[PDB]
């Protein structure tokens, strides 16, 4: 719906580029109502799972965002999570073998980036995040 | 609930439901409290777990970079919230510290004074609690995959050895004699677990896809050869009576010790009776295990149905024994799962894995 639309709009490479005025319209659609996020992970497992390696970022930082700022990702990020928690796994490491890894190295240093945000942005019972970060700093960063 | 505890108030029901049913829910119930943290000591993966026989208490850990942890389970602080405290630890910095990955650790039964644990740098040591210093050191020809302590013998103090050599070897804690093996395996024994119910029994399984049961007071080998189909595949048993088609990496007896629950690197856990080897042809389903080393499972006990926790990848699946129902995939771990202990006196569940954390896992409501 109007989700999707936001997630075309800012997904969108031919502009790559952090643009405010939406990600507050997305914040404020997103507090507005519960179910938007629910569905937009699902749009941004479109985006994480696309081939181009600016879609990945463009969701990965609309994830983060919502995580962070709507209070309704953050009920999906810090709690019932354990997709975030594989996906962190995924994304930095290696895919599961047959399937490689398809993000781009500066994606993987956004994703490491954010992951230090996060230790301490959100983490007063949500602490696999840093195991995560450990684990990358001691298997495959 | 309230149906529960009114009819164990006015005796239509034995108390004894009461406490079978709700240590059942409470399991079922089972999650990863984020409301309990085990403090992380562990350099590496963790192999092994051992909650204490006696009083449930006290727990050791070792990890892949040999050092030994020994935490404190209860809550000693007023919150609801609290951190298992490492009590002791033998790090890099101890005399006696293990120099490669300690893979297997064992409170002694009977008793907290005292613990086992081996390494690959092929060596079981015993220490003493208390002092946190050796008591003993077996040395091996070949490095420890596991070891274990009969949890019921009060006659004998037996421990058995499995490392890499096709050999059992039997360590005798009381006056010591590390000569004994039992021999009939063709490839690394891989798993050592003596039965709960029978003193001098002890199931052993190996890489070469065979788990035997040894009376090892007895001089003329195993008891019994675990095979998969019971005799429809029957040969002169030099190479057929396999447990598994690939390498048995686990061994675990049910509570009562009537069954034996084996999972091999064919991605299959088998459920054997304990006193003729007959495989129950449980299903149990794909259990994903590719160990390279003994997993280490368990099973609950004192619930009205058994269950066994066995580590599932990244997980910790959960099944019920006597039916192979998958009840739940307990799902908070980053790497592979190598050991999952039980805490029978509350249903409680730590789970250490490859990627340096023990788990707590805890029933809701």
């Amino acid at each position: 719906q109007k989700l999707s639309k936001l997630v075309e709009e800012l997904t969108t490479s031919g502009e790559p580029r952090l643009n405010p005025e939406k990600m507050k319209e997305l914040k404020k659609i997103c507090k507005s109502s519960e179910e938007q996020l629910s569905r937009a992970y699902r749009l941004l497992i479109a985006q994480l799972t696309q081939e181009h390696a600016e879609i990945r970022l463009s969701a990965f930082q609309i994830v983060e965002e919502l995580f962070v700022r709507s209070h309704q990702f953050r009920m999906l990020v810090v709690s019932n999570f354990q997709e975030f928690l594989e996906l962190t796994l995924g994304t930095d490491p290696a895919q599961p073998l047959p399937p490689p890894r398809e993000a781009a190295q500066r994606l993987r240093q956004a994703t490491t980036r954010a992951v230090e945000g996060w230790n301490e942005k959100f983490g007063e019972a949500y602490k696999k995040l840093a195991l995560g970060y450990h684990f990358l700093r001691h298997n495959k960063k | 609930m309230l149906g529960f505890l009114s009819a164990r108030q006015t005796g239509l029901e034995d108390p004894l439901r009461l406490r079978r049913a709700e240590s059942t829910r409470r399991v079922l119930g089972l999650e990863l409290n984020k409301d309990r943290d085990v403090e992380r000591i562990h350099g590496g993966g963790i192999n092994t777990l051992d909650i204490e026989p006696v009083e449930g208490r006290y727990m050791l850990s070792g990890g892949s970079d040999g050092v030994i942890v020994l935490y404190d389970l209860e809550n000693s602080s007023r919150q609801s919230y609290y951190t298992c405290k490492a009590v002791c630890s033998i790090g890099r910095d101890h005399p006696d510290v293990h120099r490669y990955s300690v893979e297997t650790v064992q409170w002694y039964p009977h008793d907290t004074g005292m613990f086992t644990s081996s390494s690959f740098d092929k060596t079981l040591k015993v220490w003493d609690t208390n002092t946190l210093q050796t008591a003993d050191v077996f040395n091996f020809e070949e490095t420890v995959y596991s070891h274990h302590m009969s949890p019921v013998s009060t006659k004998h103090c037996l421990v058995a050895v499995g490392t890499r050599g096709p050999k059992v070897q039997l360590c005798d804690l009381k006056s010591g004699s590390c000569s004994h093996i039992l021999q009939g395996h063709r490839q690394e024994i891989l798993a050592v677990s003596w039965s709960p119910r029978y003193d001098y029994i002890l199931a052993t399984a190996s890489a070469d896809s065979r788990v035997k049961l040894w009376d090892v007071r007895r001089a003329s080998g195993c008891l019994i050869t675990l095979d998969q189909h019971n005799g429809k595949k029957s040969q002169a048993v030099e190479s057929a009576n396999t447990a598994h088609n690939g390498k048995v990496n686990g061994l675990c007896f049910t509570s009562d010790g009537l069954h034996l629950l084996t999972v091999g690197t064919d991605n299959r856990m088998r459920l054997w009776n304990s006193s003729n080897g007959e495989n129950t042809l449980v299903n149990y389903g794909k259990v994903c295990n590719n160990s390279k080393k003994g997993l280490k499972f368990t099973v609950s006990c004192g619930c009205s149905s058994e269950f066994v926790f066995v580590p599932y990848g990244s997980t910790i699946a959960v099944y019920t024994v006597y039916s192979g129902e998958q009840i739940t995939m307990l799902k908070g771990h980053y790497k592979t799962v190598d050991c999952c202990v039980f805490q029978s006196n509350f249903q409680e569940l730590y789970s250490g894995s490859r990627d340096c954390n023990i788990l707590a896992w805890v029933p809701s409501l």
